[PDB]
Order: structure tokens, then sequence, then C-alpha cells
């Protein structure tokens, strides 16, 4: 197909900020058919610009499309904190249509570290035969963090969750959980190595069974 | 104005088929160019195909060219959409999409009128309810005067779950977090919450887990231990 | 004092159902001079001869012109079922017409191409109870209902297109969707004349 290709992945700015959304195209487009749509977790797509010069009814004219060719631009005028979302663009000149990958809008606050937490097996779920250990992040930003399990570098069984970003305090927080057994659960006594800009040194939480 | 209401949601074993329908309401519906684009978790946008219910059949993309059925039926003002031999990468939301007003050129591909969507899980995995673990707090999860603890609602299918804490009473620097996908074929989740330390011989901290789908209402009591 | 010919050289000849007309009165005109600079591939007329209307003196002649492949010349007779006269170009059955199919060399650069040929494969009005629906079939001498509805080029074959009718108009929608052909290494146009005896003015030279 055509083949879309939005940048930045993700894109950090601060309200009343001016933003430039990028997507290119594999093919030219004639700019009468290039859209750009609007989505929050949860929710349907909304069709905010369909270009070269239209504009969804009902939606703010500070979202305004331009290029042509192959290189086309989203702009925001000034940034209102409801602006913050995941932003597609989508040609439908050629069959079949095709959707961008996606540009993400977050807010820009300042550095902070997460909290770190650890909270061991509960013996109510041992006595199922099953462990698992989360590891907890929380209230930081940006969200950019590798976490790592040591004990006594584990790799291939834990995971990790993150929240929208918190609409008072625009920071992030993050789950890891590993998964064992009863038996290997059992053969053995457990950090969480965390990294992240607001750390200087990697920072460990411990805790032995 | 006009509007569209999908199905609900509905899970389907891998190598069955699945009928999502998409009603409309507040206008008409013979004239509407209806699309269907469905969208992986996490994932961008796809666009499968697209009826117009007058002009009588309707016309998909080739990837999906085996496989996808879409119908409408002008007395129901109901079209659905139709895809046979399922599989685990075809789980996803389905949106019925559409464009309000006239018509001109291309414009009927740009979409303003979306439906509220329809999760399809593909899976073996049977329909069980999950099972809460008391996240307690320690003297680790503690940082100024404050006290993580939570719950871990751990292996239940399928989504979703909602969980509260103190029947509602508690909503403040609560995180519970979006479900993982285990290895199990099976999703875990883990929310938390930020107390004072002082409260947690004086305030009890229950959180109350809904898994509509197995119909299993489950409070579970967490406190240090 | 004569017949100006000279805007069909000028520009993209439009789509069938979008025909350019030239109304003629009181003039001279030198029909071969016109039709000597295409390669005519086609030149049939319908109660008047090639040599007879290239000759005679009427009270107005009426030349429409558009962008047509050759392929379709079939279609371009009033014998037959399909879109493109009942719902493109129709011509008159109460005048003596003619009909010619050319094709445009490359020394005639001023006549450009445009993407594609397009026409409508369907022109109705979907009445306001949303389920029945009554074809706009085109009228000799007329452009059809739909022209307004329909971009000057179709984009993709089979492209549709609607517009709604107010409550004085019997509310519904006018309803369209358009066909498309692969463009040709040289413009082919059609032309369509059809002239009038009343008198009689336009006379050759």
């Amino acid at each position: 197909d055509v083949e879309l290709t939005q940048s930045p992945g993700t894109l950090s700015l601060s309200p009343g900020e001016r933003a430039t959304l990028s997507c290119r195209a594999s093919q030219s487009v004639s700019s009468s058919y290039l859209a750009w749509y609007q989505q929050k977790p949860g929710q349907a797509p909304r069709l905010l610009i369909y270009g070269a010069s239209s504009r969804a009814t009902g939606i703010p004219d500070r979202f305004s499309g331009s290029g042509s060719g192959t290189d086309f631009t989203l702009t925001i005028s000034r940034l209102e904190p409801e602006d913050f979302a995941v932003y597609y663009c989508q040609q439908y000149g050629s069959s079949p249509i095709t959707f961008g990958q996606g540009t993400r809008l977050e807010i820009k606050r300042t550095v902070a570290a997460p909290s770190v937490f650890i909270f061991p097996p509960s013996d109510e779920q041992l006595k199922s035969g099953t462990a698992s250990v989360v590891c907890l992040l929380n209230n930081f930003y940006p969200r950019e963090a590798k976490v790592q399990w040591k004990v006594d570098l584990q790799s291939g069984n834990s995971q990790e969750s993150v929240t929208e970003q918190d609409s008072k305090d625009s920071t992030y927080s993050l789950s890891s959980t590993l998964t064992l057994s009863k038996a290997d659960y059992e053969k053995h006594k457990y950090a969480c190595e965390v990294t992240h800009q607001g750390l200087s040194s990697p920072v460990t939480k411990s805790f032995n069974r | 104005a006009t509007r569209l209401e999908e199905s609900g949601a509905e899970v389907k074993k891998p190598g069955s088929s699945v009928k999502v329908s998409c009603k409309a309401s507040g206008g008409t519906f013979s004239s509407y160019a209806i699309s269907w684009v469905r969208q992986a978790p996490g994932q961008g946008l796809e666009w499968m195909g697209r009826i117009i219910p007058i002009l009588g059949i309707a016309n998909y993309a080739q990837k999906f060219q085996g496989r996808v059925t879409i119908t409408a039926d002008k007395s129901t003002s109901t079209a659905y959409m139709e895809l046979s031999s399922l599989r685990s990468e075809d789980t996803a939301v389905y949106y019925c999409a559409s464009k309000q007003g006239d018509y001109y050129d291309r414009t009927s591909y740009a979409f303003d009128i979306w439906g509220q969507g329809t999760m399809v899980t593909v899976s073996s995995a049977s329909t069980k309810g999950p099972s809460v673990f008391p996240l307690a707090p320690s003297s680790k999860s503690t940082s100024g005067g404050t006290a993580a603890l939570g719950c871990l609602v751990k292996d239940y299918f399928p989504e979703p779950v909602t969980v509260s804490w103190n029947s509602g009473a508690l909503t403040s620097g609560v995180h519970t977090f979006p479900a993982v996908l285990q290895s199990s074929g099976l999703y875990s989740l883990s929310s938390v919450v930020t107390v004072p330390s002082s409260s947690l011989g004086t305030q009890t901290y229950i959180c109350n887990v809904n898994h509509k789908p197995s119909n299993t209402k489950v409070d579970k009591k967490v406190e240090p231990k | 004092v004569e017949c100006d010919f000279s805007p069909l050289l000028s520009g993209t000849p439009p789509q069938v159902y979008n025909f350019k007309r030239l109304v003629f009165t009181n003039c001279n005109y030198n029909l071969t001079k016109l039709l000597s600079l295409f390669s005519v591939n086609d030149f049939t007329c319908s109660q008047i001869s090639p040599a007879a209307i290239a000759s005679n003196c009427y009270s107005s002649l009426i030349l429409d012109y558009f962008s047509y492949p050759l392929s379709m010349k079939s279609d371009l007779s009033v014998s037959s079922a399909g879109p493109i006269s009942q719902f493109n170009y129709k011509q008159s059955f109460s005048n003596p017409t003619c009909l010619i199919l050319a094709t445009v060399p490359h020394n005639l650069t001023t006549i450009t191409k445009p993407l594609k040929y397009s026409y409508i494969n369907k022109c109705s009005r979907l009445l306001s109870d949303d389920r029945t629906e009554v074809p706009q079939l085109v009228n000799a001498n007329q452009y059809s209902p739909c022209v307004s509805i329909v971009p000057s080029t179709v984009w993709e074959d089979g492209d549709y297109y609607r517009k709604q009718l107010s409550p004085l108009e019997g509310g519904g929608w006018l309803v369209a969707s358009g066909s498309t052909v692969a463009m040709t290494e040289q413009l082919q146009m059609g032309f369509g004349i059809t002239v009038q005896y009343g008198t009689n003015s336009v006379c050759p030279k």
C-alpha cells in the first residue's frame, strides 16, 4: 500500500506552545486526499483536518494542515491542555486507505524521579502454586525508564505497565510483575534496579524472603 | 444528529467467525458510506472495507479479501461486518465509521462519524474470573510518611475488570494500571494507592474488583503483614 | 462575421457529462478547417450528411466537445442502454446532428489531457423515505442533474457522491457514482454538432 511514516513518535510540549507533527509518504499523495485524526485513551478517533483546506465541523481552528508531495504537516497554533493525545494521518487517494503509526503528544513537565517499591508475593498466592513480585515506580517524569530485576539479571518472565500521563501533576507510574511458580520461587532469597534521568546513580531496592 | 451504535464485545475461538453490527439512528441510513476500521491494542488504524447500502455491494481491501463480509439491512438501519478464520493477530477494537453531510470527490473516506467500537478477542483460554491477592504495605513501600499498598487481580479473562477503593470513598493518588497479557494467555493488572502511614492501623483499605464477564465481584482487605 | 471555433483548441476538454457548448448565430463557418487539425476517427450523422452539414445554412449551429475514449464509440449511440446516453450526453432527435470522434495529434499541443476519462454510471434520486431509487435520465440538449455533485474528473472508478435536498425539494438525497477509463497516449475527443433550420444566417464560406 502507501506507507505513511509520522514523526516524532512522541512530542513533548507545554500548553501554550506551537506543535508541528510530520507525516511522510512513500509515494506522492495529492493533498486533496490527506486527513488528520485525534485519538484519546479509550475513544474512537476524531476527524480534525481533511486537507487541502477543509476542517471538520466543531474542530478548533488552531489545527491547520499544510504540505504537499511527500511531506505533510499538522500544525497546532497554541496547545491547550486537552490537545494532548495521539494524532494520526491518513491518505485516501490510493487503495487501500492507509493510516500512520501515530505521534503521541504529552506535557513537558520538569524532571521528576520515581518512588521505588517492591511487593513480595502473598502467602495467599503461594498456597495456589504461583508467585508475583511486583515492583513499582511512581509519579515520575519523563516516561523513559529501564527497570532490571536481579536475583541473587533475570530476563523473560517479568512485564511492564504504565499509566496515561496524570491529569494534575502530569507524571507517569509503572508496575513490573515477576511470575514464578511456587517451587522455583522457593529456591532463592530479590532486588529491583531502576535507571532514570532523575537518578545520577541507578537505584536499587532490596527484599529477602 | 446521526450516530452509530455497535454491538457488544464478543469473544471468539481461533478459526471461528464473528459478526459485529453497527446501527444508525438520528437521521437516515441508505446513502451513507459506512467503513470498518479496526485497531489492535497499542497499534495504529487499519481500513478494511466499506458499503453504501443503495449501491448494493461492498468493496474490500485486498489483504482482507477472504474473509470479511460487509452487508447492510436498510430496514434495521444496521450494517454488519463479518470476519472468518480468526487469528491471534485479528484481535482488536473494530470500529464502524462514516462521513456526515454531502459527499464530494473522495471526501466520504474521511471519517467524522464513529461508533463506540467493539473489542473482539481471539483466545483459546476460557471465560474465568480473576483472583485478588493482598499487595500489602511494608517498610519498603514507604517514603515521606506515605505508604503504597495495592491489589493484584490476576489471571482473568476476558477484559475488562474495574477496580475501586473503599467502595468508592478512596480515589485520590490511585493508580490502577492497565492490564498486560501474560504468557499464560490471561491478564493480570496491579492497582495501587498512596495513603498516609498514620491510617494503616486506623483506616482499613479494601479493593473492589468487578469482572462483569465472569459475574465476579470480589472485595479483598489489604493491611500490613 | 466568422464563427470562432478557436476555444476548443485551448485547455483540457471537459469530461462528457460536462460537455462544453458553443452556440453560433450570424457568422460564417469553415468546418473542414477545424476538423483538418485532428485525426478524425469517425464522422457519423443523423438526418444530414457529412457533406451537407459542411455546406448548408442554418438558424443556429451548436458544437459540443469533450474528452471521450474511442473504445466507447458504441456507447455514444441513441440506441444504447448504456450509461453514456442514460446519464451523460444525449443528442437531439428533433434536429439534424453529427457525431465526430477525433484523436489529437502531437502538433496540437494547446489541448491538454486530464488524468483519465470518466463518466457517470448512476444519477438517481433517493426519496425522502430513504428506500426507493428514481434514476434521473438526462434529456437531449441538457446536463445531468448530477453534474454539480460529480467532480470535474473522477478520481477512482466507483467513487460515490451525494447531496442532500432541502424539504422544499422533497427531501431525500441526490445520489451519483462515476466510472473511469485509462487515458490514451493522445487525447481522444468527441464533437457533437446539432444544427437548427429556421431565416438562416449561419452559412459556410
